[PDB]
């Protein structure tokens, strides 16, 4: 299976409270590892998964230093915006970067990222090909003309293709169990009666890992896209996820409607059948 | 500036059995901007010990938070979520059920 | 672990 390797960065400007807000995590697949909050106490990278407390001082040390130097770019990111879309000093703002990368089953680099947001709203972007940006306005490309001019591409280009995947394979080797681990999702399903000729059939998908994961009806072997209640994937708490498809059924018809769940963690897709 | 309202769902990490030591969760995602108040409820009173996973967004940048406490769900025992962010008028309350 | 440059925009 492949694998990404990513870090999330949210800065927000508290105008006349103090500096901004800045939170930074880091993610392999679906398992967070470090995690920065510039108002929490400590003012260090802090590990959040088990297979990265064993790395040894230098790297919380190194870390921490690298994490407080993003968290001073975004505090300086938040004025430069502020001035570029004349903004009032009293409006909060937010903005957000993202970057990382993907390797195959092979474990090779297959791509890289590092995008930008501002309020929301798509900003500045490396493309596929990391030589270019995607300019999202005006703005965006005054950016893209001095990263442009600072050979920035070039830089990440090397980080995304070296560090990146040697750093996510080592993270994958040392975290095995862990991150290499398929968690197959136990399932069932729920009847309840709507009215006097109907019922919600819900199918449940639980504990699993990797959070993708397809749940689908179907009625006679049809497709009930259409006609299907689809939640979105949520966390457990415990480092799984959870889902659920569910569907009105018409009396006396329980027996057309099949759940299909297909995940990694199976051996086969499962057809399971209110019976 | 854009805005996102944030989608809520309360439930347990575990299934509900009375008597038992489980996670009360509220998960809020889609939401923007990152500001937002999140309490779980214990029969309409604000449950003090509760914690929340660090913020993160989605590749379409809009923000998740997981809010959660531990508790014992008892057969008597009803619990809710209050999310308010500034794309809600008033405090939106949803309710925990044990099939949802 | 992190990118060593975070260049500014």
């Amino acid at each position: 299976g492949s694998h990404s390797m990513r870090y999330f960065f949210t800065s927000v400007s508290r105008p006349g409270r103090g500096e901004p807000r800045f939170i930074a995590v880091g993610y392999v697949d679906d398992t967070q590892f470090v995690r920065f909050d510039s108002d929490a106490a400590s003012q260090r990278m802090e590990p959040r998964a088990p297979w990265i407390e064993q790395e040894g001082p230098e790297y919380w040390d190194g870390e921490t230093r690298k994490v407080k130097a993003h968290s001073q770019t975004h505090r300086v990111d938040l004025g430069t915006l502020r001035g570029y879309y004349n903004q009032s000093e009293a409006g909060s703002h937010t903005v957000q970067r993202m970057y990382g990368c993907d390797v195959g089953s092979d474990w090779r680099f297959l791509r890289g990222y590092h995008q930008y947001a501002y309020d929301g709203k798509d900003y500045i972007a490396l493309k596929e090909d990391l030589r270019s940006w995607t300019a999202a306005d005006m703005a965006a490309q005054t950016t893209k003309h001095k990263w442009e001019a600072a050979h920035v591409a070039e830089q990440l280009r090397a980080y995304l293709e070296g560090t990146c995947v040697e750093w996510l394979r080592r993270y994958l080797e040392n975290g095995k169990e862990t991150l290499q681990r398929t968690d197959a999702p136990k399932t069932h399903m729920t009847h309840h009666a709507v009215s006097d000729h109907e019922a919600t059939l819900r199918c449940w998908a639980l504990s699993f890992y990797p959070a993708e994961i397809t749940l689908t009806w179907q009625r006679d072997g049809e497709d009930q896209t259409q006609d299907t209640e689809l939640v979105e994937t949520r966390p457990a708490g415990d480092g799984t996820f959870q889902k659920w498809a569910a569907v009105v059924v018409p009396s006396g018809q329980e027996q057309r409607y099949t759940c299909h769940v297909q995940h990694e963690g199976l051996p086969k897709p499962l057809t399971l059948r209110w019976e | 500036m854009i805005q996102r309202t944030p989608k809520i769902q309360v439930y347990s990490r575990h299934p509900a059995e009375n008597g038992k030591s489980n996670f009360l969760n509220c998960y809020v995602s889609g939401f923007h901007p990152s500001d937002i108040e999140v309490d779980l409820l214990k029969n309409g009173e604000r449950i003090e010990k509760v914690e929340h996973s660090d913020l993160s967004f989605s590749k379409d940048w809009s923000f998740y938070l997981l809010y959660y406490t531990e508790f014992t769900p008892t057969e008597k025992d009803e619990y809710a979520c209050r999310v308010n962010h500034v794309t809600l008028s008033q405090p939106k309350i949803v309710k925990w059920d044990r099939d949802m | 672990i992190l990118s060593a440059l975070v260049g500014i925009l």
